[PDB]
């Protein structure tokens, strides 16, 4: 009961959106159990995408689209062309833990 | 020493200090380096230095820069539930000024602290020291401070850069009793000699009337101060010199 | 034990004279005839006020320890007698369990009848009467000193061989003062219908007759709320 | 309703602009009371 | 400005004891909770523990009991301890800023990262 | 239900207190006027309810008046 | 004059700091009332 | 339970978790912005 696992694979053309979904071992994630979305930059840089299962974090432009897409957590990035080269990784909160999720490479084009 | 002093308590530990056995001098105090609000319920403030009071208790705490008007007997708000309860008929002053120049600190001062969460609004002068973790969500916490449980404590982050309704004002409340025990502080009047045998206006410890004062013949007790008569009009008095 | 506070417990409510008048109060006094616990040291509470009774030869009451928790935990009061002088001090005291710090305040200053009267900012009333198991007599009781500390109190200890200790309730007293200004009698406004009825008149003495004193209202018990047939609900389903 | 019924006090402590009401209270209360007392004397005169 | 500071020496042998520390500018630890996060080379990121607002703090489960952490409320210092290393806790560590009180309930800043390595 | 019920206000009244002059006794007896008895040498008058007094037959001259016919006296 | 002439209503509705003026007003015109009630009866009481 | 409103006004879809998801108080999606949209400010209760 604390699996976490993402795709690990993304590559969107610009103007095309994708979703990438992030599952626990819970089946559908709800809210009350919290999902966070990070990136991460190749230069160990870090910074919060979408908290609360579908609130997006404060400075991370509105482009950056997550909720409960699916049954379980997902998120959506319009494509760009440049700055969307990084890692992503979902965090769902287990009634004692944080658990991160695996890290998706992005490589648009 | 109270209004001049550099270290303030915490708006929930509100101090409040006793004045009482000292001369006491209101109009220069009012003579203002630009108060904010020296602002007084039941009593004129020009007049402050003519009545004699039984105690005078002061309260020091440093709260918002706007928030000051949440400091009045018939009020509402944060401040007032959870932190501070001023009585209705409340008789006394309050004194507010802005301390932007000291106590708000560049990137913001964080040890300032007011509470946000109790279970109901505060008594009267009530002093809610304790800290327990407030169970802020429907489950108990027991200890847990979670998404859902909540810390009853939260600091404010006074910077010089923040709103001019947000910077650091400084605030005393002083409340007066005007009750009839023994009014050991009064203001600067002067004292004066005692003539006897003749219609003169009167002032003892600002008890004041007017008549003819004579040697009584009366048994005062140690403890008395002064006496009533048969439908409650003041009959005979001690004098203080 | 127990006994019955005869006439016992009546101080001068406030710091004013009178003389040859019948003034009525209402202040937290001792019933007249109550129950007064008779003791031979435990901790008992602190209702809302003490009246407390000695009488001692070779002065084994000594003191008293009032607060809430009686240890370093919690704020508490301590007077006590030395034949050096009497010590008053409120601290964050370390009370032996038996008894035998951030200190902010000091004051210092059978046939001997002691009564006090213990009320709360912190009052204390006293007297000192020659005795002959309480008397049957009427003596008012001076006061004796307020402490302007403002603690919050709720039980208390005495620190020593025979006292009687009494609760406070608020009760309305009419009190007969005399030329000298000092309280000669009083009558208990609840006692019985008879007091009652001399609180009434604002006298000692009441002529033969019918007097009316009150009013009798009996009051309600429960609460009864009643509406329309339920029916009709709406068809969500 | 008036905050002190001692008038002196009254007039000691609150300014004038203000005091009005409360001697305002005092005063239609002392005037009632009068009347009542004069009526009383007026009736109980009539049967002496 | 918001910013997260994280110093320590870092190179440590097997078997002994360093500890690292984070400074924090911007905010108080009243208002916000702090927790921390482990990134070892090549490997995802692990949650280490947390410390709550206003006293109590929590550690991972797994993570053994014979270590601590600790903080200074006035001058705004954090202090991660391990008391005993071992070749599998090489790995850089952070520092991070969580804010339950807010809105954005998460974690909203990390730490600027410190290399520990084995030998 | 379809049913009619009467609505009365809850028993209130005076309470008088018979008393001998103190001169005489301390002893008193207690008048609750138009209550019936249950509610409170319980005795029922058309006034109410006479406590502490003694119903005996033979009638005298009126000592202090009740009501309705009825006076209460201290004798033997 | 107050709002309403029933106490229950006024003491339920209108904000407690502020329900003394209203209840004020209820209470002089009770009064008043009253005492005019009572002075008839005196009145009447001679004339029998 | 307690409180009564005027009028009650039900919208019955039939829609996907997502389209669920989407059917919230300012969600946005296909589902939200053609099939079923509702203002936002409107009090509401979704039963799924
Ligand atoms: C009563 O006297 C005692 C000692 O005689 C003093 O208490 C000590 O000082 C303060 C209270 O003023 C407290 O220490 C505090 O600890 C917390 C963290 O635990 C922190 O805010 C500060 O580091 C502060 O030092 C504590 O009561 C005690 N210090 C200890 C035990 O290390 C004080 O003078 C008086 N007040 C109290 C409440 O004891
Ligand atoms: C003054 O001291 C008293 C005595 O400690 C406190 O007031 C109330 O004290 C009771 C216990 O004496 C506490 O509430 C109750 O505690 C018992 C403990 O077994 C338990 O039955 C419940 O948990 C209940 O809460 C509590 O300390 C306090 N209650 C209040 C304030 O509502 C208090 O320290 C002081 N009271 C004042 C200043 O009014
Ligand atoms: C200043 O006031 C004090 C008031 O206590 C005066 O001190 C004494 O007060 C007692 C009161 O019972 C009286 O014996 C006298 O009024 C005072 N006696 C002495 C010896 O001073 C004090 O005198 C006053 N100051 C002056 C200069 O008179
Ligand atoms: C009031 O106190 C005085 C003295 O303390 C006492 O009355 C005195 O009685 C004696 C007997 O004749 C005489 O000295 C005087 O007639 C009284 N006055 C004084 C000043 O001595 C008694 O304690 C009280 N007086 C009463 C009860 O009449
Ligand atoms: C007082 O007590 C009784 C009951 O407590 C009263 O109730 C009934 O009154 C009617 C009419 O007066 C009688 O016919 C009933 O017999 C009464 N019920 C009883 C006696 O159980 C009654 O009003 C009073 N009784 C008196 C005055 O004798
Ligand atoms: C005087 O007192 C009682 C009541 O106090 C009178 O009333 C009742 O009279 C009948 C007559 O048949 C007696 O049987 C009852 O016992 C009486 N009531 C009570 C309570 O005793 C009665 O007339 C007188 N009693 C006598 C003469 O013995
Ligand atoms: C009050 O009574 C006083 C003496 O009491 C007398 O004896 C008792 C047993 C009764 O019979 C009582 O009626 C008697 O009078 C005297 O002071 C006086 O007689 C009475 N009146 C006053 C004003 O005291
Ligand atoms: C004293 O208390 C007892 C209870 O044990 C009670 O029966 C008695 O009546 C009380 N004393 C008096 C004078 O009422």
């Amino acid at each position: 009961q604390a699996v976490v696992t993402q795709e690990s694979a993304l590559t969107t053309s610009p103007g095309e959106t994708v979703t990438l979904t992030c599952r626990s071992s819970t089946g559908a994630v709800t809210t009350s159990n919290y999902a966070n979305w990070v990136q991460e930059k190749p230069d160990h840089l870090f910074t919060g995408l979408i908290g609360g299962t579908n609130n997006r974090a404060p400075g991370v432009p509105a482009r950056f689209s997550g909720s409960l897409i699916g049954d379980k957590a997902a998120l959506t990035i319009t494509g760009a062309q440049t700055e969307d080269e990084a890692i992503y990784f979902c965090a769902l909160w287990y009634n004692n833990h944080w658990v991160f999720g695996g890290g998706t490479k992005l490589t648009v084009l | 020493e109270v209004f001049n002093a550099t270290r303030f308590a915490s708006v929930y530990a509100w101090n409040r200090k006793r004045i009482s056995n000292c001369v006491a001098d209101y109009s220069v105090l009012y003579n203002s380096a630009s108060f904010s609000t020296f602002k007084c319920y039941g009593v004129s403030p020009t007049k402050l230095n003519d009545l004699c009071f039984t105690n005078v208790y002061a309260d020091s705490f440093v709260i918002r820069g706007d928030e000051v008007r949440q400091i009045a007997p018939g009020q509402t708000g944060k401040i007032a539930d959870y932190n501070y309860k001023l009585p209705d008929d409340f008789t006394g002053c309050v004194i507010a000024w802005n301390s932007n120049n000291l106590d708000s600190k560049v990137g913001g001062n964080y040890n300032y602290l007011y509470r946000l969460f109790r279970k109901s609004n505060l008594k009267p002068f009530e002093r809610d020291i304790s800290t327990e973790i407030y169970q802020a969500g429907s489950t108990p916490c027991n200890g847990v401070e979670g998404f859902n449980c909540y810390f009853p404590l939260q600091s404010y982050g006074f910077q010089p850069t923040n709103g001019v309704g947000y910077q650091p004002y400084r605030v005393v409340v002083l409340s007066f009793e005007l009750l009839h025990a023994p009014a050991t502080v009064c203001g600067p009047k002067k004292s004066t000699n005692l003539v006897k045998n003749k219609c003169v206006n009167f002032n003892f410890n600002g008890l004041t009337g007017t008549g003819v004062l004579t040697e009584s013949n009366k048994k005062f007790l140690p403890f008395q101060q002064f006496g009533r008569d048969i439908a409650d009009t003041t009959d005979a008095v001690r004098d203080p010199q | 034990a127990y006994t019955n506070s005869f006439t016992r417990g009546v101080y001068y409510p406030d710091k004013v004279f009178r003389s040859s008048v019948l003034h009525s109060t209402q202040d937290l006094f001792l019933p007249f005839f109550s129950n007064v616990t008779w003791f031979h040291n435990p901790v008992l509470p602190f209702n809302d006020g003490v009246y407390f009774a000695s009488t001692e030869k070779s002065n084994i009451i000594r003191g008293w320890i009032f607060g809430t928790t009686l240890d370093s935990k919690t704020q508490s009061l301590l007077i006590v007698n030395n034949a050096t002088n009497v010590v008053i001090k409120v601290c964050e005291f370390q009370f032996c369990n038996d008894p035998f710090n951030n200190c902010t305040f000091e004051y210092v200053s059978f046939k001997n009848l002691r009564e006090f009267v213990f009320k709360n900012y912190f009052k204390i009333y006293s007297k000192h009467t020659p005795i002959n198991d309480l008397p049957q007599g009427f003596s008012a009781l001076e006061p004796l000193v307020d402490l302007p500390i403002g603690i919050n109190i709720t039980r208390f200890q005495t620190l020593l061989a025979a006292y009687y200790v009494g609760y406070l309730q608020p009760r309305t007293f009419l009190l007969k003062y005399n030329e000298n200004g000092t309280i000669t009698d009083a009558v208990d406004c609840a006692l019985d219908p008879l007091s009652e009825t001399k609180c009434t008149l604002k006298s000692f003495t009441v002529e033969k007759g019918i007097y009316q004193t009150s009013n009798f209202r009996v009051q309600p018990t429960e609460s009864i709320v009643r509406f329309p047939n339920i029916t009709n609900l709406c068809p969500f389903g | 309703g008036a905050i002190s019924s001692v008038l002196n006090d009254i007039l000691s402590r609150l300014d004038p602009p203000e005091a009005e009401v409360q001697i305002d209270r005092l005063i239609t209360g002392r005037l009632q009371s009068l009347q009542t007392y004069v009526t009383q004397q007026l009736i109980r005169a009539a049967e002496i | 400005q918001v910013q997260l500071k994280q110093s320590g020496p870092g190179l440590v042998a097997p078997s002994q004891s360093l500890s690292i520390t984070c400074t924090v500018s911007g905010f108080s630890l009243i208002n916000y909770a702090i927790s921390w996060v482990r990134q070892p080379p090549g490997k995802g990121l692990e949650w280490l523990g947390v410390i709550w607002t206003g006293g109590g703090t929590n550690y991972n489960s797994a993570l053994k009991s014979r270590l601590s952490i600790s903080k200074d409320n006035s001058k705004s210092q954090v202090f991660l301890k391990m008391n005993s290393l071992q070749t599998d806790d090489t790995a850089r560590y952070y520092c991070a800023r969580k804010d339950y009180y807010g809105r954005y309930y998460g974690m909203d800043y990390w730490g600027q990262g410190t290399s520990v390595t084995v030998s | 239900t379809l049913e009619i019920l009467d609505i009365t206000p809850c028993s209130f009244g005076g309470v008088s207190v018979i008393t001998p002059g103190t001169n005489t006794s301390n002893q008193v007896a207690v008048l609750y006027q138009d209550v019936n008895c249950t509610e409170v040498n319980v005795f029922q008058t058309r006034a109410g309810c006479l406590i502490g007094a003694e119903h005996v037959n033979n009638s005298y001259e009126c000592d202090i008046p009740i009501g309705a016919g009825i006076c209460a006296s201290y004798q033997t």
